[PDB]
């Protein structure tokens, strides 16, 4: 009689296999808009 | 860890567990010279279970052999995967009990036990401790139902919360081989009742009917027959060498299947079982294991299923596949075969998954199942027992030896009300 080759796997090493890890390098840049002007006078200043 | 102690006694006894060993190394890789070969892990992260370490690298099995005449020790030593157990293990006899329970319980087995005493114990202390005992033995005869039914006994005191699986072969209705039948099991009945955790039935013709009709093998040997209960208990005990998804030993199979402590005798099937010519043309998945799972002619117990109620059933699954169609086969057959389950119990059925098949086979299934359809054994050996009890036939031999009939008829009401509890529950 013949000795049949021992198949058997588990759930563990059949689904739990080292995946890939994802790649990941996205920072949120953000632009700061430029600053406004300060063209405010007052009033004692503009008339006298 | 875990470690089940193999116990075969008589002619019978030795004879099944060689075909038990032999599908166990199979499973494990073990080439009968003892080494191994296979290069897998899943091989021999658990073989404590039924092998032990021999300081060599070979595994010795944990099995007790047991007879009263030298006869079949010799024949299972000099067969193949006989030179994997050890001699020590042997325990020989020089009589024989004569197919009498009498001489082989009372006045001759009481000087062989000593000794198979200091070997038991053996294998049982020199691990840490272990889980259980199996016990492969006849009914029918003397060595068996005579010598290994009184093993059972004193394992029990010493030993009283391991769990004990024992396999038993019974008197056959139809042929009668053995002319002596119901006296050596209506005694060892008694004795099994209350000192065995769990026993599980096969019979000889039930053997035959799987073998003629379903494998359609037109020559039966023993060495077929045995093959098909050696193969039903490899799988009752397959999550204790291998893992799964849903896991099971023993003491699982017991605390599901027995409700109340006296009755535990079960009903055993095996599934898939294939002629030889119709294994290609047979699908092999979930619904159709469980639908062979299901059918008279597929208990080796030979009796009707459909006469009785089912109180418990169990199936140990094995091999890669679905968890939910193992769901959704069992509710399946609930709620259509709704008269053949006991109404006061719901969901009857309990399932575990061995993720590792057998051998050759993508995927099995084991039945172990309570049953109140056993009932007409018990009174078919019942009153076999008293139509020739009540004529005082062959008592001369038995009451000689040293018993007095005392047991006799407390052995047949420690009988007749075991039907009467069986009767109840349908
Ligand atoms: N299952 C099985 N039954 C057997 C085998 N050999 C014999 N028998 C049955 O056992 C009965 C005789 O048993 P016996 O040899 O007296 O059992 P013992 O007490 O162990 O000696 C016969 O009716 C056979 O049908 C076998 O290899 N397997």
């Amino acid at each position: 009689p013949p000795t049949l080759p021992f198949h058997g796997e588990s759930a563990y090493r059949t689904d739990y296999v080292p995946k890939p890890l994802p790649e990941v390098a996205k920072p949120v840049e953000v632009k700061l808009p430029p600053t406004l002007p300060f063209n405010a006078q007052s009033c004692y200043r503009s008339e006298y | 860890m875990r470690e089940i102690v193999h116990v075969q006694g008589g002619q019978c006894g030795n004879q099944i567990g060689a075909k038990f060993w032999e599908v166990i190394s199979d499973e494990h890789g073990i080439d009968p010279t003892g080494t191994y070969c296979g290069d897998s892990d899943l091989q021999l992260e658990r073989i404590n279970v039924f092998y032990n370490e021999a300081t060599g690298g070979r595994f010795v099995p944990r099995a007790i052999l047991m007879d009263l005449e030298p006869g079949t020790m010799d024949s299972v030593r000099a067969g193949p995967f006989g030179q994997l157990f050890r001699p020590d293990n042997f325990v020989f006899g020089q009589t024989g009990a004569g197919n009498n329970w009498a001489k082989g319980h009372y006045t001759e087995g009481a000087e062989l036990i000593d000794s198979v005493l200091d070997v038991v114990r053996k294998e049982a202390e020199g691990c840490d401790c272990l889980q259980g005992f199996q016990i492969t033995h006849s009914l029918g005869g003397g060595t068996g139902s005579g010598m290994g039914t009184l093993l059972i006994s004193k394992v029990r005191e010493e030993y009283p919360d391991r769990i004990m699986e024992t396999f038993s072969v019974f008197p056959s209705p139809k042929v009668s081989d053995t002319v002596v039948e119901p006296y050596n099991a209506t005694l060892s009945v008694h004795q099994l009742v209350e000192n065995a955790d769990e026993v599980q039935v096969i019979d000889n013709e039930a053997l035959y009917d799987i073998c003629f009709r379903t494998l359609k093998l037109t020559t039966p040997t023993y060495g077929d027959l045995n093959h098909l209960v050696s193969a039903a208990m490899s799988g009752v005990t397959c999550c204790l060498r291998f893992p799964g998804q849903l896991n099971s030993d023993l003491r699982k199979l017991a605390v599901n299947l027995i409700p109340f402590p006296r009755l535990h005798f079960f009903l055993i099937g095996f599934a898939p079982l294939t002629s030889r010519g119709s294994q290609q043309y047979r699908a092999l998945s979930v619904p159709e294991l469980t639908q062979q799972m299901f059918d008279a002619k597929n208990m080796m117990c030979a009796s009707d299923p459909r006469h009785g109620r089912y109180l418990t059933a169990s199936a140990m699954f094995r091999g890669r596949m679905s968890t939910k169609e193992v769901d959704e086969q069992m509710l399946n057959v609930q709620n259509k075969n709704s008269s053949y389950f006991v109404e006061w119990i719901p969901n009857n059925m309990k399932s575990s998954v061995c993720d590792i098949p057998p051998k050759g086979l993508k995927m099995s299934v084991t039945f172990v199942g309570n049953s109140t359809a056993i009932q007409e054994m018990f009174k078919r050996v019942s009153d076999q027992f008293t139509a020739m009890f009540r004529r005082k036939a062959f008592l001369h031999w038995y009451t000689g030896e040293g018993m007095d009939e005392m047991e006799f008829t407390e052995a047949e009401s420690n009988m007749n009300d075991l039907v009467s509890e069986y009767q109840q529950y349908q």
